[PDB]
């Protein structure tokens, strides 16, 4: 495929 | 053709770290073409001309009348 992510995705905040 | 064509909303703004990732902004609309491993989903912007990778824990799948 075209896209190829190689890293852990971020995490959401705590407030919302 | 592993595509679902499911729209989603941007819960929070996110910035790409690679040259194959897409940018996201709180309140922005995106179209998830298909889910991918590594916790990354391939979605496109509103223009429908820009596509890339976006976070799944930062967006929220939208529905017509479901929840």
């Amino acid at each position: 495929g075209k896209f190829i992510p190689s890293r852990p995705a971020p995490k959401p905040p705590s407030s919302a | 053709m592993a595509i679902v064509n499911q729209r989603a909303v941007a819960l929070y703004d996110f910035e790409p770290e690679n040259d194959n990732e897409l940018r996201l902004a709180e309140g922005d609309i995106v179209f998830i073409s298909y889910k991918h491993g590594q916790g990354w989903l391939v979605a496109e912007n509103e223009s429908g001309s820009k596509t890339g990778l976006v976070p799944e824990e930062f967006v929220s799948y939208i529905q017509p009348e479901l929840e």
